[PDB]
């Protein structure tokens, strides 16, 4: 799964 | 004399796969009679090639400085891995070598919690939302906050303070006028750092 | 030649009648050829003779510090007064001086606010207990909790924070066992500050 961050990406495991 | 000076990435540039971290090596100090400078980069050490030499600079005070960038991997640095400059100069007798890595040591997982504002913050013209970031190692943090998917710009955040156990704690305060919070409207704390997964969380606050 | 580190009083000091306030001239890099150090004070431009000189100590790098003291009254400090010292030593081209005082500015009465553990936290070995301190100045303040008239010793506090209308503010965390919490013990947040009402206000936290 994903984090976003005001709608920029983060991370994926 | 030349000296040099090495910086780490951002933290937010290495966790966010969207960004993208860099170690910057400065040398300050070199005269205009000898202007170049020649750098030699190690990743724990071993010598690595694809590092780019910024504009030459002229500084208000008759010396040069010069600054070599090379980019890096997410995860080499959240390894740990050992990034080194190595600076030569005809004004240098000897190379100048400096090194940088993540601060050594277990990561720790922040533990992220929002508090109200005091019953007694109820009178004032605007209030505090506070979001206490405890038990996370090593420093490298990003703290943030929102409401309704737009950053909240009214925040201050304290340094990070080594706790007892050998982790870390910051408070951090968002101030917004009491009616924004009598109407209800969400707030979140966004934290950045490597040993939360997806290295991301969020925490909410609203009126109860 | 010499270097000189002139340092104010604790923020205690000059906030508890009972303590003696005191400013501190450091000198270092004084050499084994030439020791001798001559002091001046200066109170508002005015020289003072009440200084006392600390004895002096070997650093073991070829080196003395050498240190003077001038005991200051809690309302000089806190009113404003400027305070030199003036360094004379044989290394010295000319006399080394520094200055120091209160930061300036309308001092700005500390809001403080305790605020209990989150509920996240709750099941947890122990939780944090907030005493968050806000609209402050000037920076100079002490924080300290206590329960049941005893002092509570396991707490740590951030450094004061500029903030964006010009005042600082703190946090102080005390981290307790969760029992304690729980069973409705009173803990108490003592912060001492000059625009407080007696230079002191005391703050309760319970269940
Ligand atoms: C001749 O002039 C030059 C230039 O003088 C400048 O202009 C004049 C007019 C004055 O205003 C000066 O104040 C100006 O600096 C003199 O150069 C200076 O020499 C100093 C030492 O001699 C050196 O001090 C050291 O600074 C370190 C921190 O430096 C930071 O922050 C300062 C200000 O806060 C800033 O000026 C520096 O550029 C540097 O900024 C960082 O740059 C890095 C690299 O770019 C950034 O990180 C990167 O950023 C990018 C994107 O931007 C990306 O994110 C990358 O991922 C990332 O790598 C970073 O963001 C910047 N930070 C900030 C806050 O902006 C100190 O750490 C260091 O301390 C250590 O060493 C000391 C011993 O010397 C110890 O006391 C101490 O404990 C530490 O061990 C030094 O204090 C100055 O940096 C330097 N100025 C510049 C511009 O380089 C020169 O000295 C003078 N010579 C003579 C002979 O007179
Ligand atoms: C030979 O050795 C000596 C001694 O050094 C020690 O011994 C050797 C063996 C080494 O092991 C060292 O590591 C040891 O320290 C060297 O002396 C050092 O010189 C430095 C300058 O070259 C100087 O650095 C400057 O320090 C300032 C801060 O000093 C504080 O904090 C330091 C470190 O935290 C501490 O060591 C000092 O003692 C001093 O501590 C404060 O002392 C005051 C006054 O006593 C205390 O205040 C009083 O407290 C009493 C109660 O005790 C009472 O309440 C009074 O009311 C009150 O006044 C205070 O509590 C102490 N504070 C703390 C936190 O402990 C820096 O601020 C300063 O920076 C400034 O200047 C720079 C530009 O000039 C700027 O870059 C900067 O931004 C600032 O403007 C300097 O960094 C060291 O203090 C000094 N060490 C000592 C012990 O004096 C010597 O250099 C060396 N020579 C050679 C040739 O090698």
């Amino acid at each position: 799964d994903c984090a976003w961050h005001l709608g920029e990406l983060v991370w994926c495991t | 004399g030349p000296s040099v000076f090495l910086f780490p990435p951002k933290p937010k540039d290495t966790l966010m796969i969207s960004r993208t971290p860099e170690v910057t090596c400065v040398v300050v100090d070199v005269s205009h009679e000898d202007p170049e400078v020649k750098f030699n980069w190690y990743v724990d050490g071993v010598e690595v090639h694809n590092a780019k030499t910024k504009p030459r600079e002229e500084q208000y005070n008759s010396t040069y400085r010069v600054v070599s960038v090379l980019t890096v991997l997410h995860q080499d640095w959240l390894n740990g891995k050992e990034y080194k400059c190595k600076v030569s100069n005809k004004a240098l007798p000897a190379p100048i070598e400096k090194t940088i890595s993540k601060a050594k040591g277990q990561p720790r997982e922040p533990q992220v919690y929002t508090l109200p504002p005091s019953r007694e913050e109820m009178t004032k013209n605007q209030v505090s939302l506070w979001c206490l970031v405890k038990g996370f190692y090593p420093s490298d943090i990003a703290v943030e906050w929102e409401s309704n998917g737009q950053p909240e710009n009214n925040y201050k955040t304290t340094p990070p303070v080594l706790d007892s156990d050998g982790s870390f704690f910051l408070y951090s305060k968002l101030t917004v006028d009491k009616s924004r919070w009598q109407q209800g409207n969400v707030f979140s704390c966004s934290v950045m750092h490597e040993a939360l997964h997806n290295h991301y969380t969020q925490k909410s606050l609203s009126l109860s």
